[PDB]
């Protein structure tokens, strides 16, 4: 009695939301939230696509995911630790030495 | 030469120096304390930790320290002992430990009461100590006056020193543990002190502040029946002691929490004057009931 | 059913009740008793005296690599939450493979431990001499 | 309103609003037994003034509590300082919302379990995250800090811990666990999950040794220094609740919950339940608090390779014997 | 369970939309939370139980360490918010929105073309997805636990002090 | 489907990166050597390069509802494991400039081979995933290796936001296309459709964001512009390998994928491509002509043939001759990148301090170094698709495909391209050889790889039947 539709469609919305507070965000942190938006949003769709199927499958697609969420967090954690030891400031408009 | 030559007993917005002869001893001779709203803003200032002063160079290039008062009023502060510390996280990088929140002036009372009046105020100087509090000043005004006294006096006076000896260890023994984190064996550490009250109750007639030693002598002659109460104590102590090791000073933990940590060497306890426990744990095996011995300690 | 639905329902009310427990007993607190009007009221405790800066600084930690481990590890976690509710089931290949599983843990936990990691502690005591 | 049906429904509500009030009512006269059994402990009485026994004495403190100035400070944030005694009062009550105190006496059946369990821990940590923040103190801040560092510590291996009961049972479900244990109760195979368990559990509700957070001689009471009123006395209780609710999930898993010999099942289960919350005063009053680099160290080094290898013993322990 | 699919919904996209347009860290990562504990709501609204179970277990652990690496680094007081408002203009942020909403109106009009008979609510217990997990799906497990291997070896190399 | 010791005697490469990841951890853990850890990382490539003769002497099996081990797996893992040796090996040295642990490279270098091969032998959706992560992660740690250095940081960041936002489209557009079919198996990716209604805007926008994510791995346009900075930014080693274990490890998965499934006879999916591939090559092609850095410079060389190699998958379905195509030109390029990539890396080690500039002045290479000089000269001449090299071996395949069905956009394109290409390429050549204004054995291996591969693209390039012959060996499930 729920439709497959509105589930992709809610999933598509935390998509869309996750990759606007990525662009709109200049902060790397924010960029983060931003990345784990968009990871559990398909993480999220994947789920729907199992619940309608009866299927495990898309359950184990959101363990694979959520695993690299945690380890991507990770990396962009300790990324941004050495950057703002080594930087001592958490923009990322300022990461623009190489051009051309 | 000197590197900071800043006040230690007295706060900065002090005019005067107390200890010199024209300066008045009494809070009666001087204005009595009111306590205003400007007065509280500069002394509450005035209390305030700078940390430019010392050179603490607040901050770093890529963190900042941050300032901690612990002191005072807290828990493992024992007593009016305030220390300013600066952490990194959680690494201490250097400490500014202040005093002066406990100055009592007792020298300028010593300068202001005569010599059997000045008892108390000796008494007073450690408040876990007592009558190890009275021995050096009646022992160097019976010096000064040219007394030496009788074997029973040297025996009653080497007895209270050991008693408020073993209460002082008592309490030291339990507020260790309680800082380590184990609250129980304090209470009956209390308890022993209770029995050592009750035995320095019957014997000098007050609990922890006796005022009991003279010039020469003692105040009373002991009641009849001491050696009961004496014997109780002996009897109650060790098996207590025991139980105490057993429960708390042979823990793992305790011991994780205590061993190796703020050790020092043999020239770091000379160097700074370190005395008593910390001075014979470095091997210096100086002590004064030993190597210069008064009041008859050559008899035990 | 009837029970499963009777159930939902019982959950439902034992929330429902407890955040209501929750905030009129808040309210009751936050109603009842007078207030205060002092100079130094509004001043975070430290101690009896002032603060030099404020409480909001930047404040460092040692804590950053054990907490990215602790992340991977809990998700190492929840792999090992989905065996473990079906290891009848799985027979012994699902035994070999989820040993091979704690193994490289093992291994990673090891090489966490002998390489400095997991070791935060100040150089000065360490529990030392 | 006269249907079978709807009357097992009120029914169970009713059993769930019984159990509710039961739970809440024990963490508060399990605070005024834990001052009684300190004092006992320590070689004394406690409060038995204030009525017979003092049983009166929560009710005074109740009404200090309320009659007490709520306050809420300028320098904090309000909304996170008056949300962190919610979660710390809810989060272990939803935990202890799974645990079947009886056969048919329990609020909900769930299919998860010991997982709602976990998902209620780590909700439980942001109570005392927010109250280290919001308050605005240095203390504050130091205490939040250290209990993070122990969340991280514990929580690496609860689950983990929980993992061999879990896999002896076959199943998530609560009641699937207090019965497969009709025949021996689980602490005997799960031994070092049961020590591991122990060591997360105290940690879970930050008792003693664990204490790192509010600790009342390093910190001076910690991160709700700045909390009062009726504020901290939420705190207080969500605490106790924890402790009944980790008391209550040993009972569950390791002790066969309400299964008993001669005693009426529910009788079983209240008396290990308190053995165990008498337990927990008894871990307070014993062993000291060590150095929260020390516990995190013991809580990886030792305890999750342990949890590891229990877990793998008891899963070749289970396909040997099918 | 159709409506807490629906609020749960609801509440998730509000959730996100206040945690992308904040300017106070530990507010977004509370806001965060919830829209966490919204999609744990999704999860176990469509029968799948373990999902929302692992949503709260370990993304709750996850966002923990982003709560410390927030009072760690970012909280100054105010100088943290002023600096974030400042970034922030009207033209920054309408910029992209248009682009988002133009990518959601795509992918919705591609969703809207697919069949379907609505998703019946089966519920999916822990012991399916462990039997499907160690089953035809090792191979995942086990490189994927080398993955968290790797991402653990890059966390140690990078975010040491020195 | 259950696992057999047959399946396990053809997953042996696997394994053995594996078991040998797990083994170089240990020794990290035992004790800090550098040499010994190096050492046992040859020797395990080594070992699942060796082990590739047991699984083709296996046969090809449908080993899991994942992977299926045909020759086209093994023909890729054997690439990747080339380029995984080549990257240990010109790692040597530059590590031995490094101050900080030298370790965890070679750690990472292996896990990364571990993807390589999960890729290759990838024929689930799941697999793809997790080989494309599995790819990705080592590549954040090794990018980022000397996080002192200004770029190297900042190419880490830039490659880690990307690859997860890349990383995120690909899972979203998964989730789509498993919404649409109900199964992740590659051969049922539009199974329930026939009669002509292969079109679904669900599973073609599922397709779509996989080609995203997947033309972000390939570096296609407009997923292209990470390139030239990550490769600038990181280190040469790190640069050899994520130019040629990553390139061929992603395309052959995209290959698979779009073989195997039915899909591929979608016109609206070639249109895009073909849009992909033409904008791909005059786009990398036209923005390496003013560039004055050799590492932008061969990022845009990656785009460029990247982009040649789409053009020649684009014409999978209609050809028989695609597939053996792109193995050819597979190789051509992995030999290419390898020599070029290695004569940057023995020309940047030792790494002489992170502060210190890392530029690398070409000119006048010839006059103090010239052999390296000569197989630098001889590697752009293979890069441009010049004869007497495999590079035109590579071109004349790929244009043989493009005729073949009629794509003549892409032919052209592919001529435009080649023009800009000669321009810039043998710029450098002749830049080598102008006026400008080491002592160890490992340094000498650096120079040994790079001679052989300057030597193999020379004789395949003269005699390409023995490269065809190998190639067309590696026949997998039609
Ligand atoms: C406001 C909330 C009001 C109550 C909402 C409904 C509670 C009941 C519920 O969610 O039940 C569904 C599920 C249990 O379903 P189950 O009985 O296992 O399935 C049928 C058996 N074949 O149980 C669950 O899904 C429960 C797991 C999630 C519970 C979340 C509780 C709140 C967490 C955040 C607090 C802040
Ligand atoms: C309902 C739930 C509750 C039920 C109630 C009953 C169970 C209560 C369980 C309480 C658990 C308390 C655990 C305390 C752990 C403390 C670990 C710790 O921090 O140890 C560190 C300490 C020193 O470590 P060290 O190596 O010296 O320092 C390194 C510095 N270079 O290391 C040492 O000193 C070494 C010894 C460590 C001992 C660790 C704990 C052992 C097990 C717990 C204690 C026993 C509990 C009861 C068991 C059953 C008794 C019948
Ligand atoms: C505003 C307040 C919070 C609103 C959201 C949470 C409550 C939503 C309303 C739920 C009411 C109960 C309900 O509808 O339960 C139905 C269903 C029961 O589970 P199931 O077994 O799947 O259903 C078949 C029954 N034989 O239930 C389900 O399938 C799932 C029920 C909801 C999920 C569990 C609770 C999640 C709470 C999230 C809180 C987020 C922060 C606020
Ligand atoms: C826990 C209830 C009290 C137990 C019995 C006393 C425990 C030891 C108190 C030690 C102590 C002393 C003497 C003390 O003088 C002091 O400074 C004012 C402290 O800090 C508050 C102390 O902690
Ligand atoms: C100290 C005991 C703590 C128990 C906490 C949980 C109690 C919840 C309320 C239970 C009420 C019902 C008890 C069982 C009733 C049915 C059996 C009656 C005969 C024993
Ligand atoms: C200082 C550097 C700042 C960089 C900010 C980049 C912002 C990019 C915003 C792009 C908005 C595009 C909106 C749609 C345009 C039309 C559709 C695409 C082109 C056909
Ligand atoms: C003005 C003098 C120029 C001398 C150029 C000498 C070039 C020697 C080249 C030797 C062979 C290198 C490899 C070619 C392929
Ligand atoms: C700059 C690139 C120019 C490429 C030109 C390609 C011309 C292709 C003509 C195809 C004609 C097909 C007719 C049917």
């Amino acid at each position: 009695m729920i439709p497959l539709q509105h589930g992709l469609i809610l999933a598509a919305i935390l998509f869309v939301l996750g990759l606007t507070g990525l662009v709109i965000r200049r902060n790397l942190l924010f960029m983060l939230i931003g990345l784990e938006i968009m990871i559990n949003a398909s993480a999220l769709a994947f789920v729907v696509a199992g619940s309608y199927w009866g299927q495990t499958d898309g359950q184990v697609m959101y363990i694979l995911a959520i695993s690299l969420a945690a380890a991507e967090a990770s990396i962009g954690l300790a990324l941004l630790l050495q950057l703002h030891r080594r930087r001592q400031n958490l923009n990322i408009d300022s990461v623009s030495e190489m051009r051309g | 030469g000197h590197p900071n030559l800043r006040r230690i007993m007295m706060p900065q917005t002090w005019k005067g120096h107390p200890l010199r002869k024209d300066y008045p001893a009494r809070a009666t001779e001087f204005s009595p304390f009111e306590l205003t709203k400007a007065k509280q803003d500069l002394e509450m200032e005035a209390l305030t930790f700078k940390p430019e002063e010392w050179g603490m160079k607040r901050g770093t290039e890529n963190e900042d320290f941050m300032f901690l008062n612990l002191g005072p009023n807290h828990p493992s502060a024992h007593g009016a002992f305030r220390i300013v510390l600066q952490l990194d996280g959680e690494e201490i990088v250097d400490c500014v430990p202040d005093i002066g929140y406990h100055h009592r002036g007792a020298e300028k009372m010593g300068e202001r009461q005569s010599w059997h009046s000045y008892i108390p105020y000796t008494d007073r100087i450690e408040y876990l100590g007592g009558c190890v509090n009275e021995m050096p000043y009646v022992l160097a005004v019976e010096k000064l006056a040219g007394i030496t006294v009788p074997d029973r006096v040297n025996v009653i006076r080497v007895m209270l020193s050991e008693l408020f000896r073993i209460n002082s260890h008592l309490l030291y023994i339990s507020t260790f543990i309680q800082d380590v984190g184990a609250m129980t064996p304090v209470f009956f550490a209390f308890t022993d002190r209770q029995k050592i009250y009750d035995l320095v109750e019957a014997i000098t007639g007050f609990r922890m502040h006796p005022a009991w030693f003279r010039i020469g002598g003692v105040a009373h002659d002991l009641p009849r029946g001491w050696d009961r109460l004496l014997r109780e104590f002996l009897d109650w102590m060790p098996k207590r002691l025991a139980s105490y090791e057993k429960a708390a000073l042979q823990n793992t933990i305790l011991k994780g929490r205590s061993q190796g940590v703020a050790a020092y060497g043999a020239k770091e306890a000379l160097e700074w004057g370190t005395t008593g426990a910390g001075l014979r744990a470095t091997g210096i095996d100086f002590d004064v009931r030993k190597a210069r011995p008064y009041s008859g300690y050559e008899n035990f | 059913s009837t029970e499963v639905i009777a159930h939902h329902w019982a959950f439902a009310i034992f929330l429902i009740v407890a955040i209501g427990l929750c905030c009129l007993m808040l309210v009751g607190g936050w109603f009842l008793g007078g207030r205060a009007r002092a100079r130094s009221k509004n001043v975070p405790f430290e101690s009896g005296i002032d603060s030099v800066g404020s409480a909001r600084l930047r404040l460092s930690a040692k804590f950053y690599l054990v907490a990215m481990f602790f992340v991977i590890f809990d998700v190492e976690a929840l792999y090992l939450f989905a065996w473990s509710t079906s290891i009848r089931e799985s027979g012994w290949v699902g035994f070999v493979e989820a040993a091979i599983f704690i193994f490289v843990l093992l291994a990673g936990l090891v090489y966490l431990v002998r390489i400095g990691a997991l070791d935060w502690t100040p150089a000065r005591s360490r529990r030392e001499r | 309103w006269i249907s079978p049906e709807l009357i097992e429904i009120l029914l169970t509500i009713l059993k769930a609003v019984v159990i509710l009030l039961v739970v809440v009512t024990c963490g508060a006269f399990m605070s005024f037994g834990e001052r009684r059994l300190l004092g006992l402990f320590q070689n004394r009485y406690g409060p038995n003034r204030v009525g017979w026994g003092g049983s009166l004495q929560l009710v005074a403190d109740m009404i200090k509590m309320f009659f007490k100035e709520d306050w809420i400070p300028k320098f904090s944030d309000r909304v996170i300082f008056t949300l962190a005694p919610m979660i710390a009062f809810t989060s272990l009550l939803l935990a202890f919302a799974i645990v079947p105190v009886s056969p048919g006496w329990v609020v909900a059946d769930l299919n998860i379990g010991i997982l709602f369990f976990l998902m209620m821990a780590g909700l439980a940590v942001y109570a005392v995250l927010f109250a280290g923040w919001s308050s605005n103190n240095k203390y504050s801040l130091l205490g939040a800090m250290r209990a993070s560092a122990q969340t991280l510590s514990y929580e690496v291996f609860l689950g983990l811990s929980l993992m061999g009961v879990v896999a002896q049972a076959g199943s998530f479900n609560m009641t699937d666990i207090v019965n497969s244990q009709a025949h021996v109760w689980n602490v005997i195979p799960q031994f070092f999950g049961f020590i591991t368990f122990a060591i997360a559990g105290v940690a879970v509700c930050h008792r003693h040794p664990f204490d790192q957070p509010e600790a009342e001689q390093e910190l001076a009471d910690g991160y709700h220094i700045e909390y009062s009123g009726m504020k901290f006395g939420l705190f207080f209780v969500g605490e106790y609740i924890g402790i009944v609710t980790i008391s209550a999930l040993m009972v569950t898993l390791f002790f066969g919950g309400w299964q008993g010999p001669l005693l009426p099942p529910f009788i079983w289960f209240a008396l290990k339940t308190a053995f165990f919350m008498m337990m927990f005063i008894l871990i307070r009053a014993s062993l000291p608090r060590p150095r929260y680099d020390q516990v995190m160290s013991f809580g990886w080094k030792i305890c999750l390779p342990l949890t590891l290898i229990n877990l793998l013993v008891t899963a070749a322990v289970i396909l040997w014997q099918a | 369970m159709e409506f807490a699919f629906y609020i749960c919904g609801l509440i998730a996209i509000l959730a996100t939309l206040r945690v992308i347009t904040h300017t106070n860290p530990v507010h977004a990562l509370l806001y965060l939370i919830i829209s966490l504990l919204a999609i744990s709501g999704v999860f176990f609204s469509l029968g799948a139980y373990f999902a929302g179970a692992l949503e709260i277990i370990v993304y709750a652990g996850a966002i923990m360490v982003l709560f410390v690496f927030v009072v760690m680094m970012l909280n100054l007081g105010g100088s943290e918010i002023e600096q974030e408002r400042q970034w922030l203009k009207p033209q920054v942020w309408i910029g992209p929105a248009i682009l988002s909403a133009i990518m959601l109106v795509v992918i919705v009009y591609a969703i809207l073309g697919v069949n379907d008979q609505g998703i019946d609510g089966t519920p999916i217990s822990a012991k399916a997805v462990g039997i499907t997990l160690f089953g035809p799906y090792v191979l995942a497990v086990e490189l994927a636990s080398m993955l968290l291997l790797a991402g653990l070896v890059v966390a140690f190399h990078v975010g040491r002090e020195e | 489907m259950t696992i057999t010791p047959q399946n396990l005697i053809a997953l042996l490469p696997l394994l053995i990166v594996g078991l040998t990841v797990v083994v170089v951890m240990l020794s990290i853990a035992w004790r800090r050597n550098h040499f010994l850890n190096a050492t046992l990382s040859v020797i395990g490539l080594n070992a699942a390069l060796v082990s590739l003769w047991f699984v083709g002497q296996a046969g090809a099996m449908d080993v899991t509802p994942l992977m299926r081990v045909d020759g086209f797996a093994m023909l890729y893992t054997g690439l990747v494991l080339l380029a995984s040796l080549a990257t240990c090996t010109f790692a040597y040295p530059w590590l031995e400039g490094y101050n900080d642990n030298k370790d965890e490279f070679y750690l990472l270098v292996l896990i990364a081979a571990l993807g390589g091969i999960l890729l290759a032998n990838a024929n689930h959706l799941a697999s793809l995933f997790l080989g494309i992560e599995l790819i990705s992660l080592p590549l954040f740690g090794l990018v980022g290796y000397a996080f002192r250095q200004k770029r190297s940081l900042e190419a880490s960041i830039k490659y880690t936001i990307l690859s997860a936002a890349a990383s995120s489209f690909l899972l979203f557009g998964m989730a789509l296309v498993y919404a649409q079919s109900g199964d992740l198996s590659f051969v049922a990716l539009g199974k329930n459709l026939g009669d002509g209604m292969l079109n679904e805007p669900l599973l073609l926008a599922g397709f779509g964001l996989m080609i995203v994510g997947l033309g972000f791995k390939l570096s296609l346009v407009p997923f292209h512009l990470w390139t030239p900075d990550v490769y600038q930014g990181a280190p040469a080693p790190v640069s050899t390998f994520l130019a040629t274990a990553s390139k061929i490890a992603i395309f052959g998965v995209v290959m698979r994928l779009f073989l195997y499934a039915p899909v591929g006879d979608s016109e609206a999916i070639r249109v895009v491509l073909a849009i992909i591939a033409f904008a791909s090559i005059i786009f990398g092609n036209l923005m390496a002509l003013s560039q004055t850095n050799i590492k932008r410079l061969l990022g845009y060389s990656s785009i460029s043939h990247l982009g040649y190699l789409l053009v020649a998958l684009i014409a999978l379905q209609t050809g028989e001759m695609s597939m053996e195509a792109v193995g050819v030109y597979l190789a051509g390029y992995l030999f290419s990148s390898l020599g070029a990539f290695g004569v940057v890396s023995l020309m940047s080690s030792p790494y002489r301090g992170p502060d210190a500039d890392s530029l690398f002045s070409y000119r006048g290479l010839f006059w103090h170094r010239p052999i390296l000089a000569a197989v630098m000269t001889v590697m752009m001449l293979s890069l441009a698709g010049i004869p007497m090299t495999l590079g035109f071996i590579g071109k004349f395949y790929v244009l043989a495909v493009g005729v073949q069905a009629h794509l003549w956009w892409l032919v052209g394109a592919v001529v435009v391209g080649s023009a800009i290409g000669l321009y810039y390429y043998l710029r450098v050549a002749v830049s080598l050889y102008l006026h400008a204004p080491p002592s160890n054995w490992q340094y000498s291996a650096g120079g040994i790889v790079v001679l052989i591969s300057a030597l193999l693209v020379l004789v395949l390039g003269v005699w390409p039947q023995p490269l065809i012959s190998i190639v067309r060996l590696a026949m997998p499930l039609m």
